[PDB]
RNA sequence: UCGCACACGCUUACAUCAGUAACUAAUAAUAUACUGAUAAUUAACAACCAAUAAACCAAAACAACACUAAAACGUUUAUUAA
RNA sequence: ACCAAAGCUAGCUCAACAACAAAUACAAAAAUACACCAAAAUAAAAUAAAACAUUCACCUAACAUUAAAGUAUAGGAGAUAGAAAUUUUUAUCCUGACGCUAUAGAGAUAGUACCGUAAGGGAAAGAUGAAAGAAUAAAAGUAAAAAAAAGCAAAGAUUACCCCUUCUACCUUUUGCAUAAUGGUUUAACCAGAAAAAAUCUAACAAAGAGAACUUUAGCUAGAUACCCCGAAACCAGACGAGCUACCCAUGAGCAGUUUAAAAGAACCAACUCAUCUAUGUGGCAAAAUAGUGAGAAGACUUGUAGGUAGAGGUGAAAA
């Protein structure tokens, strides 16, 4: 299954970082893959990985998102993270 | 389909809502009642009922005042309350002969003006008719404190107005710094026009000016969420000390 | 997913190829009248046991497949049939494959397990505050289909490959809630000293 | 990092660092022969060279001695049903050559490993229906 | 002579003339920004 | 026998493989112009690419030197230029 | 038998009530360097007055509603324009439809295709079924089924299609049209008479009648009876146009040979520029060309890129 949020709630920083990294090369094999069984006119194998890779990915990003916006409204109480 | 509230009741609309309901409410008070400018160009008749010379009548008989135009230059200086009359006129009179477009300009002369409130000596274009008040009121700080917002017209006579009179309320010693005897006399004799502190700064301002003072005024950076939640947990810690 | 304005749902899956054959690109077709059902008005679910009251085929029972909210139509298993061929080819017809036909929701009831009847299913929270199926007739609780889902991974027989994480690992909770940022966290850990701070910048 | 904010660099600015890196990249087979030295990747549209050659190295660990990019547009001339313009994506190439004297060859990702009925009538029945025995 | 060529293609003179930026610069050209979004088109400006 | 480049301008119309009953070609054959899938032009050329002070009357014309209609175009010194 | 034909929906009318994120004004969608900002002057005419000059409602504002009243007044005292004093008004709730069905109703499946440099213009279309994870034969035009002396095409008739006999297409327009006057290939769908002063007709109640204000010497009050469609050249305001062409301002670029002391608004003759004369062409190859033949060809010469002047105007080696 792709990583949901309430499995990321619980990593701390390093590990999140960490795994940013495990999702972004198996997003790029992946890819290539993708690029690759499009040119030997063949289908692709297991589609579904591609949609996984993303989710965790997009999950990851929610998950970091909110450890930033959380902090900053503790500490500045500005909403909205670029002025404007 | 239609407007569930008329235009004209749209521009009024505009200001119960949003930051001008946070304005003062003698500024809204003084801005919406329009006393009637005094005629400058055309001549009003008194009574209220005349007798029809062919008729034989009493007729009721109203005054409609004349639409006059103000340049963006006169806004500048002190012209008596007039300016640009646009019209038409029949060449000879005969309404029998052509109409024929036609605008009268004022005559503007280039002329000093002094305060006492104020200190100073200001290069004013000013018209016949302002020295004409500027004389009858019997001085040029008179003739500002004396007059409505309506018969001057002008920018620059409305905030004149509001310096000198913030000049009154604030009981100014920069006035006339080494003299205590002339601080008497000239605040003394204008004494009648005295207003409290809050009204003074207001008066002069036209609405751009009052949204942004007001938006300045109005200007706090949000609290940071940890004060608020030391706060209420400190609140918490008391209650809990002395429930016990 | 890609949809149109007007779009009717033929069985066919709607990003699929005997979709895009039904109504092609530039297709709009006329209205079809759907008697509203909100969703908490909705008692059926694929897998439960019904009842079919109307039709060649009826008093009879059967398992639901798969329910289209779109259009409301149940699917019963094998039950309401019209026969399909599959192969096709020049020389040769192959499979023929009994179909099932889909089935509108006012001909279809819902069995209620014990004594095997047709029953209205009518929604009851109970005091610990489950939402449960009660029947009007019967007077019973009714269960909803607890059902196989669409991948065909089944929780309970599975096995890691080299990219599967094991579950013990990733239910371990390492996190530390202290009042830093992933940035200075991680260059924190990593041991990389700054030390020039960032000159005065205006915003615009 | 695509689509984000870079700080605006003035005199004496910390080193910019970027932590999760927003990029993706794709190792096509080239269309063209090319030296065996040379590796092709799309990449996105707003990433620069050198970009590419640090993500290269740090991320997998690469020796790129020389990085080389164009541009390619995609066809605008296709049209819908509605006789509207279909746009293919414009995308980024970049050429890599490597250092220590690699030589790398794309792999072949389709091995090819993997896990007759005649009813036809008869010719001298003359249009009888054969199940029918009698 | 022959005449209906009168349209010499130029990049730079189609965007001086038409562009966004010379609209924006003068009043008018405002209301034909404005006037072209009332009627809801695709492209406001050269 | 209006050939090869660049400038301006066009935008994938270019390349490979495949299909053409019917659409494009004013007909066919087959295909640079129709349809589908896939690819593609890689910078040393070209674009982007400092200011302010001060000296300097002295044409291009194969440029000696001139002609009248009086001529486009910068070096060098000083002060600072990530 | 082809070509065709049929659905009822998408939606409209009218009226009550009251996906971020980045990127953007560099030549918009380009992170990043020294500035400037910003501005305002009556609406005119078309048209009515059977012309046209004074004058011409509505076009800005709100003020509503029943009256005073189309009255006082204002008007080339014409056309027409037109008040006020003073009077009247019970609450919300209670939404729909003698409104349209794909030439209708929105322009709309769209401000999209496409047409314009630009402001700007601006379309066309959909139809089986529960399920396609099941495959009526009725418009014109034609085909089945070329045509046999003769004549507005038919009619009287006949055993009989013709053959006989009798007849100047139809509208519009005119004194008068078969006219050799206008109009139309044919089919389908769209496509043009609106008002209530006085009158007449039918009823109510009557010296009175009207659910307020008015009119009354049989009158009042109510109903019913009424007056088209398509076309200029124009005129006025505000936008948008100098990528063509007219003339300028920048910054570039060409001009070989031959003759002559010569780059001399000199000769000869190419490139390049013009357009003389003839023939082709005339729904062309081309909304101005092609073939021959011609003028000029170091100059008031041709030509590239980029600015500028805008209609009460510009520009003009004046051809309005
Ligand atoms: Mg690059
Ligand atoms: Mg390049
Ligand atoms: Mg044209
Ligand atoms: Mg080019
Ligand atoms: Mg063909
Ligand atoms: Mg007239
Ligand atoms: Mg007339
Ligand atoms: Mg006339
Ligand atoms: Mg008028
Ligand atoms: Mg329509
Ligand atoms: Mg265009
Ligand atoms: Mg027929
Ligand atoms: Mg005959
Ligand atoms: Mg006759
Ligand atoms: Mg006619
Ligand atoms: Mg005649
Ligand atoms: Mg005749
Ligand atoms: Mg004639
Ligand atoms: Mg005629
Ligand atoms: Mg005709
Ligand atoms: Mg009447
Ligand atoms: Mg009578
Ligand atoms: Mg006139
Ligand atoms: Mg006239
Ligand atoms: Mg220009
Ligand atoms: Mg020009
Ligand atoms: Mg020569
Ligand atoms: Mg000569
Ligand atoms: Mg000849
Ligand atoms: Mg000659
Ligand atoms: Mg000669
Ligand atoms: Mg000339
Ligand atoms: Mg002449
Ligand atoms: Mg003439």
């Amino acid at each position: 299954a792709s990583w949901t949020c309430q499995q990321l709630r619980n990593k701390s920083n390093e590990d999140l970082h960490k795994l940013w990294y495990v999702l972004l090369k198996e997003r790029n094999m992946l890819l290539t893959l993708e690029q690759e069984a499009k040119r030997q006119r063949l289908p692709m194998p297991s589609p579904e990985r591609l949609e996984k890779v993303v989710d965790s990915m997009d999950a990851l990003d929610k998950v970091v998102q909110e450890r930033e916006d959380a902090l900053r409204l503790l500490q500045t109480g500005q909403e909205k993270a670029r002025p404007g | 389909p239609l407007h569930k509230v008329p235009v004209g009741l749209w521009k009024q609309l505009r200001l119960w809502e949003g930051i001008y309901s946070r304005l003062p409410r003698h500024y809204l008070r003084s801005l919406e009642e329009a006393r009637t400018p005094t005629p400058v160009h055309y001549r009003p008749h008194g009574a209220k009922f005349k007798i029809n010379p062919k008729n034989w009548q009493r007729e009721r008989v109203e005054d409609v005042p004349i639409p006059v135009h103000y340049p963006p230059e006169s806004q500048l200086g002190l012209w008596g309350g007039e300016g640009w009359v646009l019209g038409h006129r029949y060449v000879n009179n005969d309404k029998l002969s052509k109409r024929v477009r036609k605008v009268w300009k004022p005559q503007l002369f280039q002329r000093e003006l002094y305060s006492e409130i104020l200190d100073k000596r200001f290069t004013v274009t000013v018209t016949m008719r302002t020295l004409d008040l500027i004389d009858q009121a019997c001085g040029f700080d008179f003739y500002i404190l004396k007059t409505p917002k309506e018969d001057l017209c002008s920018k620059f006579g409305m905030d004149l107005k509001r310096g000198m009179l913030l000049r009154l309320a604030r009981q100014d010693p920069q006035l006339h710094p080494d003299d205590p005897a002339r601080r008497a006399a000239i605040y003394d004799r204008y004494k009648a026009f005295v207003i409290p502190e809050a009204e003074a700064e207001w008066v002069g301002l036209t609405l751009d000016e009052a949204v942004e003072k007001q938006r300045l005024l109005e200007e706090k950076d949000p609290i940071p969420l940890f004060k608020i939640f030391v706060e209420e947990l400190l609140g918490q810690l008391q209650q809990q000390a002395l429930s016990e | 997913v890609t949809l149109p304005p007007n779009y009717r749902y033929g069985m066919s899956r709607p990003g699929s190829l005997s979709d895009k054959r039904k109504n092609p690109p530039g297709t709009r077709r006329r209205r079809v009248p759907v008697e509203p059902i909100s969703d908490e008005d909705w008692h059926l679910f694929c897998g439960d046991k019904v009842e079919i009251l109307e039709g060649k085929d009826a008093g009879k029972q059967g398992k639901v497949v798969q329910v289209i909210r779109q259009r409301n139509w149940v699917v019963v298993e094998g039950l309401n049939t019209h026969y399909r061929y599959v192969g096709k080819t020049v020389d040769y017809r192959g499979t023929m494959i009994p179909s099932e036909a889909p089935l509108l929701h006012n001909q279809v009831k819902l069995v209620d397990p014990t004594d095997r009847k047709p029953t209205d299913v009518e929604w009851r929270f109970t005091e610990a505050g489950e939402r449960v199926r009660v029947s009007t007739r019967s007077g019973r609780i009714i269960p909803k289909p607890e059902f196989p889902r669409a991948d065909g991974i089944v929780p309970e027989t599975w096995i890691d490959g080299p990219k599967d994480t094991s579950v013990e690992d990733a239910l371990e909770k390492t996190y530390v809630p202290r009042l830093k940022t992933l940035e200075e966290e991680v260059m924190e850990a990593m041991g990389i000293q700054e030390t020039r701070r960032h000159k005065k910048v205006y915003w615009y | 990092a695509r689509n984000v904010l870079y700080p605006l660099y003035q005199l004496g600015n910390p080193q910019l660092r970027v932590f999760r890196t927003n990029f993706f990249i794709q190792l096509v087979r080239p269309g063209t022969a090319q030296p065996e030295d040379t590796v092709q990747f799309r990449i996105p549209m707003e990433m620069t060279r050198v970009d590419l050659r640090n993500y290269l190295e740090r991320i997998y660990n690469v020796p790129v001695a020389a990085v080389r990019t164009r541009v390619q547009y995609g066809s605008n001339r296709r049209r819908d049903h509605r006789n509207i313009r279909i746009k293919k994506p414009d995308y980024k190439v970049a050429y890599v050559q490597l250092a220590l004297g690699q030589t790398f060859t794309f792999p072949d990702l389709f091995p090819e490993r993997k896990g007759r009925q005649k009813h036809s009538p008869d010719p001298r029945r003359g249009g009888v229906p054969g199940w029918f025995g009698l | 002579k022959a005449r209906g060529n009168e349209y010499q293609p130029s990049n730079i003179k189609r965007k001086h003339k038409h562009g966004w930026v010379r609209r924006l610069r003068t009043p008018t050209g405002v209301q034909v920004i404005l006037r072209r979004m009332h009627k809801g088109r695709k492209s406001l400006s050269h």
